RNA sequence: GGAAAACUUAAAAGAACUUUGGAAAAAGAGUGAAAAGAGCUUGAAAGAGUAAUAUGUGAACGGAUAAUUUAUAAGAAAAAU
RNA sequence: AUAAACAUACUUUGAAUCGGCCAAGUCUGGUAAGCAGGACUGGCGAUGCGGGAUGAACCGAACGUCGAGAUAAAGUGCCAAA
RNA sequence: AAAAUGAAGACAUUUUAACGAGUAAGGAAACGAAAUGGCGUAAGGACAACAAAAGUAGUAAAGAUUUAAAGUAAUUUAGAU
């Protein structure tokens, strides 16, 4: 069972005038200038993030697997979603060592919990 | 007992919590993926609820040009409609066309006015049982490999039943030769020569 | 072997003077000259059969297609609108399509 | 300073490099550009002919104000010069890298200049006394030159 | 009147003998957990060099839509009576 | 007669602003001005989009992300959908 | 906005309807049916394997270069070097 995750825009909302200059980063900042080509929404360049682009509520923050993300740091965090293994999927944090990962990965098999980092920090 | 959300699994000599049931009291369950029930099989003489409504231009014994599929442009003779599926049971008599006895959907054919008529065709067989018996099935998923020769040996074992069911076509060829120029018209293909526009052609 | 299609020219997309909507593609079917002869063609499958040169070390075919239908007439000259599964590339403008004879109603 | 690229096989390669060499970078980058690929037997002969001004070194990229020359026919370039000090510095690496190959035990008749790259070093600044009581800079353009000679054998691809 | 300038390593064990070279240096060799090699903790950006890939008629870059190429990526259960 | 319950009446505190410009089945000074100064109203300012080839004001019409349809100004020899 | 339900579910609940352009400017924090909703940097007081060894870290931290995923967006998460 998986509802079709529908996206109203699959691109990135890059900052205006970030394709010419390097001091202007590619993170969105709405232009406040009076003569700006974009805040007036001129034709051809009228791409701004407006709340209408927001994706469906039912399938918001849902990974393509159909399961939401739940980060775990130790084996005892897995028990927090052992009842909801059909809704949440464990994702071992990036600081957990390569020894504690084999404890979490093996325990996630016992409780039958999908793990998104099953091939991370392998030998 | 076990909650509805719990499915115990075995552990391969690894650390387990204090509350997890051990392996000696755990039985494995087979993962189940198929839930929808299949198609109920009913009598061979009752038409399905899901039956196409034939066009008024299609009557048994007509000659249908086929405009799509493997046999594109060939002219066939329509015997009767397969009730269990709604697809037409046509036969482009193999002694003339080379078109075997098959099923085809009613939207891939064009009904010409040349009605071969022919009663007493003796279609006592050629129900849905025959068509499912000669269809070349696949090799499934676990049946070893059997690459290539499985389908080659499939066709050879189905050759006899196909030939036996050619008693349908012995009678029809008799009245194909009756009408002059009807053997030549059937044997050849169908082509749209220069100057024949589809919206103007009438059959 | 035989011909079972009439070659329709990909004129372009349904546009305006300074716009373009590539969801709908216009065709000038050969032999159709008025909008009153289009009632026949509304529904018949249309395919954009093209050819791609491929290397011998690949699996993809050298002949592909993009199938679509004819949905409505357009103008009084018999031009039609065709909606495809994937919008036709603008490299096909002026090329020839195929207008099949199924789903037939004759 | 490390080498830009590592040899495919270290048993078939000889290396030589120079750090902070005092020679113009815009001149050596074009001399090292011509001899990239040619056999070490011919690259030594070509560099002997640029010195005596019988072969040209086409300035493909840095060609502003460079006059036209008669030996630049066929190279797709209308400019070319004969840098003598830049050739003499590369010629002392090809002799170093060749004599490193003899130590290993390679065959000098097959060596080719597979990789040769020129970098930008740290310049040394001077003073140039200008008009109106102003002082400008007078800085060199030293460069690091690397070099890898690999034995050439007929490749196989089944 | 009036600034700039912190950091090798746990420890100098700060290469030590050969070949090329006028010398600096380079290639082997070796120390060290690791060159971290004295310009020495990791080491971005502007500017460059090498390799791989791709494109072209008086600007370049961006956006919508497809095509081609490359990459990511979806399963082990199973019918009727 | 018609409209009006997210109607009606407000209270307290406070920001920005008082360089304006255009249109006209209008006016005054001027020979006249893309000049100077006004009365009623709509706009540009603060505003994109379709049309006038281009245009701050003209005509249509004011904008969350889209899909399908009939439309408005205006057009249907080619560039350009008809 | 109005109804319904409401001790904790969860996605800031459920149903119906109307609406959404905008420079100057305003809408501080808390307020269960929330009197706008949030992201990020640094520091301080707490919380962070609840059966007496209780967040991560030499089985590789912070940082740097990229690749993928989530979010409309500020940005977050993860893989590799």
């Amino acid at each position: 069972i998986k509802p079709k995750i529908v996206k109203k825009y699959t691109g990135h909302f890059k900052r205006f005038d970030s394709n010419r200059f390097l001091r202007v980063k590619a993170s969105w900042r709405v232009p406040r200038g009076i003569d700006n080509r974009l805040r007036r929404k001129f034709k051809g360049t009228n791409l701004l993030p407006k709340i209408g682009y927001g994706s469906a509520k039912a399938t918001r923050n849902m990974l393509p697997c159909g399961l939401y993300k739940f980060p775990v740091r130790n084996t005892t965090d897995l028990e927090m979603i052992m009842m909801q293994n059909r809704k949440y999927a464990a994702e071992i944090s990036h600081a957990v060592s390569a020894k504690k990962r084999q404890e979490i990965i093996q325990r996630a098999k016992i409780l039958n919990i999908r793990v998104l980092n099953a091939d991370a920090r392998i030998k | 007992s076990a909650p509805q959300w719990f499915v115990p699994v075995k552990a391969g000599d690894a650390k387990v919590p204090a509350y997890y049931p051990t392996d000696d009291m755990i039985q494995e369950q087979k993962k189940k993926l198929r839930t929808r029930k299949g198609a109920k099989i009913t009598a061979l003489d009752k038409p399905a609820w899901n039956l196409e409504k034939l066009r008024k231009s299609i009557v048994p014994g007509a000659i249908l040009i086929i405009v799509a599929g493997k046999y594109a442009g060939k002219k066939v003779v329509f015997l009767k409609q397969c009730i269990k599926s709604g697809a037409l049971i046509v036969t482009g008599p193999f002694k003339i066309n080379g078109v075997p006895l098959m099923r085809i959907n009613q939207r891939y054919v064009i009904a010409t006015s040349q009605k071969v008529d022919v009663s007493k065709v003796d279609t006592t067989g050629v129900d849905v049982k025959f068509f499912k018996k000669i269809a070349i099935k696949k090799a499934a998923f676990g049946k070893t490999v059997e690459e290539d020769f499985a389908k080659k040996q499939y066709e050879a074992k189905k050759a006899l039943i196909v030939e036996k069911q050619k008693q349908v076509d012995e009678s029809i060829v008799a009245e194909i030769k009756k009408v002059p120029y009807l053997k030549e018209y059937m044997a050849s293909y169908f082509t749209l020569k220069n100057g024949d526009h589809p919206h103007l052609l009438k059959f | 072997k035989c011909r079972l299609h009439v070659n329709a020219v990909f004129m372009g997309f349904q546009r305006a003077q300074r716009n373009q909507y590539p969801n709908v593609a216009l065709l000038q079917i050969s032999g159709v000259n008025t909008k009153e002869d289009t009632p026949f063609y509304i529904g018949k499958r249309v395919a954009y059969v093209y050819k791609v040169n491929v290397k011998k070390g690949s699996n993809k075919p050298a002949i592909r297609a993009i199938f679509g239908k004819i949905v409505a007439p357009h103008g009084n000259h018999g031009v039609v609108k065709a909606r495809f599964l994937h919008n036709l590339p603008p490299k096909a403008m002026g090329q020839n399509l195929k207008v099949f004879l199924y789903p037939s109603n004759i | 300073v490390k080498y830009c690229a590592k040899p495919v096989n270290v048993a078939k390669a000889a290396q030589a490099r120079g750090d902070n060499l005092k020679v113009h970078f815009k001149n050596t980058y074009e001399t090292a550009d011509a001899i990239r690929g040619m056999k070490v037997a011919r690259a030594q002969e070509f560099l002997k002919n640029v010195i005596i001004k019988k072969e040209i070194v086409p300035f493909r990229k840095h060609n502003g104000g460079v006059g036209r020359k008669a030996q630049c026919k066929g190279l797709n370039c209308a400019f070319g010069r004969w840098p003598v000090k830049s050739a003499q510095f590369i010629l002392k690496l090809l002799k170093n890298a060749v004599d490193n190959a003899k130590a290993k035990g390679l065959n000098t008749a097959l060596l080719t200049v597979s990789h040769i790259a020129v970098q930008e070093a740290r310049s040394s600044r001077r003073r140039l006394y200008r008009a109106h009581g102003s002082i400008n800079s007078f800085s060199s353009s030293p460069c690091h030159i690397e070099l890898i000679l690999t034995e050439k054998e007929k490749k196989v691809a089944k």
